[PDB]
RNA sequence: CGCCGUUAGUUGCCAGCGGUUCGGCCGGGCACUCUAACGGGACUGCCCGCGAAAGCGGGAGGAAGGAGGGGACGACGUCUGGUCAGCAUGGCCCUUACGGCCUGGGCGACACACGUGCUACAAUGCCCACUACAAAGCGAUGCCACCCGGCAACGGGGAGCUAAUCGCAAAAAGGUGGGCCCAGUUCGGAUUGGGGUCUGCAACCCGACCCCAUGAAGCCGGAAUCGCUAGUAAUCGCGGAUCAGCCAUGCC
């Protein structure tokens, strides 16, 4: 029962590589618990627009971290062998527990 | 600011309460968002140049 | 109300707790 | 076995379950009146059943999550009105013109910068 | 209203008299968004309208509103001179608002301590012909037919 | 309503100096720049010169003013 | 006042981030700083190649710098003895083992950063500004492009009173997101002040 | 009845009444009614003469109140006035002792406004 | 943001049965709520009337109907507008000081005046007790459950949480009960005397907080004057950034 919390700053690149982690099978080998949504955490920064005065200007920036879960039950060893050099996203990260 | 006044470089500040921030890009000592290490003015510049990964115009 | 330190309303307004707004 | 509608209102969600019964409504593991104790607006959550003659012909197990009790009232009201239409699609005639089917999309307006409060504008002098 | 004539909003009827006027009153009685204890007042006031009078409260509330509605009022006018107090008619929409507003205001002048009581007595006194609300109405109409000379600016 | 807990504070370079002059006689005037330091009972006697950002001052030191901080006796600003 | 960065505005869609990695709130600060140092050592030494942009990516400790230059000649050198020196000079500031790549720019007259960069250098070589700009635009319009626009700031010609010179043709539709408008800014350190060269280049739609 | 030196709080609840003495507020009232076991709620006139006594015998012998306090504080100030103290100066001038601003807003320490002429050659303000 | 669908089940449940140390705590399933990716949905498309047309008025169906609600987004130009103290940067200027380091002081000075605010002057109220419903956020040399000591700030001990799972966290107005009874009051919390806590090398100048006592002015404000057309104003609490701490009632 392996645990895989996925997270990055882009979500087009997440759901398209969490999908690539569910390449054991659609549902014929190990169970597969589907790519789990799991709420995103939004940091915000609010900057005064110009240098020097003009209090009332302001402009909003956000940086949002999206998080997935997946989780596979009953890990056959060839399912793990696929967790080797099989990736393409650069801005996606990978926590793994069991 | 004064190039001299980056004795923020002083790794030992004697007391940890003389430790302060400064923009790592411009020296600004006064809106240095600690996440980025950048001041408010540099942050908006870098945000707009797309050199702060993941950072985006935010509206809601 | 909100100005008096030794009250419910007043302690709520100023973040704090104490004799007049027990933490629990 | 029962009948169901959702109904949301201003950050609040009710889930309405309609049993056939005596008129006993229960809201969040509690009696209907024990939950809206002393809120005069309460009785208006059940204004669908009142205006399709159902006030006492249904029991109602309702779960309610989020917001504040007065919005929960409006949201239950939508919840009921919807269950009561998937139980008998003909009920719309004596239900739609009353408005009970519409969902109140009136929601808190965002806080704008340089304002105090979305629209409250800071006060100025000399002009 | 520079573009459209701007319509009136339709307050949902009372929960206890199923009436629109009673919501309106309750709304004028309410302050700071506390609608619960504005209704908690008007109704407490209604218990009092009976335990002091054989009459049903709705019939009395309605009765007193009518005694406060002003058939005439003045609103000032800038001319080719200055301020002329032109006696105008008063639309049925504006009589509504004026009556209700005047009723609450009058009520809150009173020396009775509970709010329901003040509303109660004002609501009663106004039905029976007297009371501060009516006085700032018999007054209002007195400024009309006194500036009657300026009726020929009817707008 | 101030603040000296289970610590109590007196800046020490001035302290080792006054206790030193309590082996014999009292040095007329001591040049301090630390107004930071509370007064101990062992200071009652020798006149200490508290600074000012501008001038050391002849602060004679009575026993009626022990628990107080030094700078409480050398006014900073000048007024009318 | 007016006019947001046409890049930072479109950053959502039609234009992606120069450096695209992920990092926690105890790392982001550091990676960002070093990321900058790289751009600095890069924008100074690679001037001759005329670098449009520098993509930087990170992962299992390693760093994939993907430099975009008009003339990859000047970044290679003795058949290598330059791309090695620079992948080396990066290994000192970045203790994390770098990987320098080089990207051809098919059409320097279709990358706003270079177009502007072009104009900048002329203004220092005392070219005629008005023409420079009308020309610069044409060179961009002749190379396909649905539209383009250039702007020189102030003190055109040593002129004591700072001005602004213009030029632009085709469509340059700033308020439409669905655009793709490469933007580029070049500085011009002249004898008598500084000048700013902004370059807009519209192309495509969806 | 006479609780503390020349004090006479009548006709309200006992706790509220006790505060009409100088050294006593809501907290010493509560306390000294708990520790003498008189129901705080009773009106003053309905206090047992025996009660009134166990009340006084606490309050008076346990706390510095009224007169013996008013000149403890007064003479407490003269202390910081008689040493070279800063708070003393502030007491002597009549200016916010606890480290406030005085550019504006120190009315409560300063008394009413002593308004003076402001300009000699500048607009209307 | 509002309605609906598909994908997705270490958050969600008298939906449906089993167990209960009556907590979705346990088996167990994802229907529902939600979470968040991708889609549908609106078009003056349909009907009636005016119109040459664009469109206008109205009416159905619909979660929503003519720009459904709110953001981001600001033209050629104007002001020789703001900013060389964020950053660049031409010129001019100083170069045992117009550079540099300290320690202390100042930026916090008070006879006065203005701006923006906060807290009020109370009964549609204030106090105490019990009890009910949020959203958005933040958390490692951090948030701190829980236990013990203290009236308390807080100290000692200690669990969990790299957090949809642990914590900040109590939401508050509201509701039920009790008290106050028209009073400068159980309104208002300014001032001042005392005793403490914590942060920091250090709180005199000049920190925040807790406790005791003190309990000012203020009974709704002249001339004038500001905001707001709907989840708006009004009102109530909550969070973050900055930051050891904090003068935040400011700001987002
Ligand atoms: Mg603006
Ligand atoms: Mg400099
Ligand atoms: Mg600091
Ligand atoms: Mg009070
Ligand atoms: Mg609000
Ligand atoms: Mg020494
Ligand atoms: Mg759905
Ligand atoms: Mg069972
Ligand atoms: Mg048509
Ligand atoms: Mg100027
Ligand atoms: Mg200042
Ligand atoms: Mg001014
Ligand atoms: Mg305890
Ligand atoms: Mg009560
Ligand atoms: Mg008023
Ligand atoms: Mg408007
Ligand atoms: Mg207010
Ligand atoms: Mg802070
Ligand atoms: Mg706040
Ligand atoms: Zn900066």
């Amino acid at each position: 029962k392996i645990r895989i919390k996925l997270r990055g700053f882009d979500h087009k690149t997440l759901d398209a590589s969490a999908q690539k982690i569910v390449e054991a099978a659609r549902r014929s080998g190990a169970q597969v618990s589907g790519p789990i949504p799991l709420p995103t955490r939004v940091r915000r920064f609010t900057v005064i627009r110009g240098p020097f005065k003009h209090k009332d200007s302001r402009e909003h920036f956000e940086l949002r971290t999206h998080n997935r879960l997946v989780d596979i039950i009953n890990p056959n060893r060839k399912t793990i062998e696929q967790l080797m050099t099989l990736d393409l996203p650069t801005g996606v990260e990978i926590e793994i527990k069991t | 600011a004064r190039k001299a006044l980056i004795e923020k470089a002083k790794r030992t500040p004697k007391f940890k309460v003389r430790a302060y921030t400064r923009c790592v890009r411009c020296g600004r000592a006064r809106s240095v968002y600690r996440f980025f290490g950048l001041c408010r003015i540099c942050l908006r510049e870098l945000a707009h140049k797309g050199q702060l990964p993941g950072v985006r115009k935010a509206s809601w | 109300g909100k100005g008096d330190r030794r009250t419910r309303r007043g302690k709520i307004w100023r973040g704090t707790y104490g004799k007049y707004r027990p933490r629990k | 076995e029962q009948y169901y509608g959702t109904g949301r209102r201003k950050e609040a969600v009710a889930r309405v379950f309609l049993r056939p019964g005596n008129g006993k409504v229960t809201v969040n593991g509690q009696d209907f009146n024990e939950y809206f104790q002393g809120l005069v607006r309460a009785v208006a959550a059940l204004e669908p059943l009142r205006a399709v003659d159902a006030l006492g012909r249904f029991d109602a197990y309702i779960t309610v999550r989020g917001g504040g009790k007065s919005g929960q009232i409006d949201a239950i009201k939508l919840g009921i009105a919807r269950a009561l239409v998937q139980y008998n699609p003909d009920y719309r005639a004596k239900l739609k013109p009353l408005g009970f089917l519409t969902r109140d999309a009136r929601v808190v307006e965002r806080k704008k910068y340089g304002k105090h409060k979305a629209r409250r504008a800071p006060q100025y002098s000399k002009r | 209203a520079r573009r459209r004539r701007a319509e009136v909003r339709q307050l949902q009827p009372d929960l206890v008299y199923g009436d629109v006027l009673v919501t309106a009153f309750i709304n004028k009685i309410m302050r700071d968004g506390k609608k619960n204890l504005a209704a908690r007042i008007f109704y407490d006031a209604c218990k009092i309208i009976q335990e002091k009078t054989g009459q049903e409260p709705l019939k009395v509330f309605k009765q007193a509103v009518e005694n406060v509605k002003p058939r005439m009022e003045v609103r000032s006018r800038r001319v080719g001179g200055a301020n002329y107090q032109v006696p105008m008619e008063v639309s049925p929409r504006r009589q509504q608002s004026l009556a209700l507003r005047w009723l609450v205001q009058a009520a809150n002048q009173r020396p009775e301590r509970r709010a329901a009581v003040r509303i109660a007595h004002e609501l009663m006194d106004a039905a029976e012909g007297k009371g501060g609300a009516v006085k700032k109405k018999e007054d209002v109409e007195r400024m009309a037919e006194a500036n009657r000379a300026y009726a020929h600016y009817r707008w | 309503p101030r603040s000296l807990k289970k610590g109590v504070f007196v800046d020490d370079h001035l302290l080792e100096k006054v206790l030193e002059l309590n082996a014999k006689g009292e040095k007329r005037l001591i040049k301090t720049w630390s107004r930071r330091s509370t007064i101990v009972p062992e200071m009652v006697g020798h006149t200490i010169a508290v600074y000012n950002g501008k001038q050391h001052v002849p602060v004679y030191i009575t026993e009626n003013m022990v628990g107080h901080k030094l700078g409480e006796f050398a006014p900073t600003r000048t007024y009318r | 006042g007016n006019k947001i960065h046409p890049i930072g505005f479109r950053l959502g869609i039609t234009r992606d981030w120069e450096s695209r990695w992920y990092a926690g709130k105890k790392q982001y600060r550091h990676l960002l700083l070093e990321d900058q140092r790289i751009r600095g050592l890069l924008e100074k030494e690679l001037y001759s190649a005329g670098l449009a942009r520098v993509d930087i990516e990170r992962a299992a400790d390693n760093v994939a710098v993907t430099v975009h230059v008009a003339k990859p000649g000047v970044v290679i050198g003795r058949g290598g003895e330059r791309i090695r020196v620079l992948r080396e000079e990066l290994a000192k500031l970045t203790g994390k083992n770098v990987a320098l790549n080089v990207q051809e720019v098919q059409n320097p007259n279709l990358s706003a950063p270079l177009v502007a960069q072009r104009v900048a250098e002329q203004i220092e070589r005392r070219f005629a500004v008005r023409r420079a700009i009308k020309q610069a635009v044409q060179r961009v319009m002749e190379s396909g492009a649905k539209g383009a626009k250039v702007i020189v700031s102030g003190r055109i010609g040593g002129a004591e009173q700072a001005r602004t010179e213009w030029a632009a043709q085709g469509r340059v539709p700033l308020h439409t997101l669905r655009a793709n408008i490469d933007y580029g800014f070049a500085l011009a350190r002249t004898t008598y002040g500084v000048l700013g060269v902004k370059a807009y280049i519209f192309l495509g739609e969806v | 009845a006479r609780i503390a030196g020349v004090e006479i709080p009548r006709n309200k609840r006992v706790d509220v009444a006790l505060t009409y003495i100088y050294g006593i507020g809501k907290a010493r009232a509560k306390e000294a009614l708990e520790k003498t076991g008189i129901n705080p709620a009773t009106r003053v006139k309905d206090l047992t003469e025996a009660e009134v006594v166990r009340l006084r015998e606490y309050v008076e012998n346990t706390w510095k109140l009224e007169g013996e306090l008013r000149a403890e504080v007064a003479a407490n100030i003269k202390r910081l006035m008689d040493i070279g103290c800063y708070r003393g100066l502030r007491h002597r001038r009549g200016l916010p002792v606890r480290g406030q601003r005085t550019r504006t807003n120190a009315r409560t320490r300063k008394g009413p406004r002593k308004t003076v002429a402001g300009k000699k050659k500048a607009p209307r303000k």
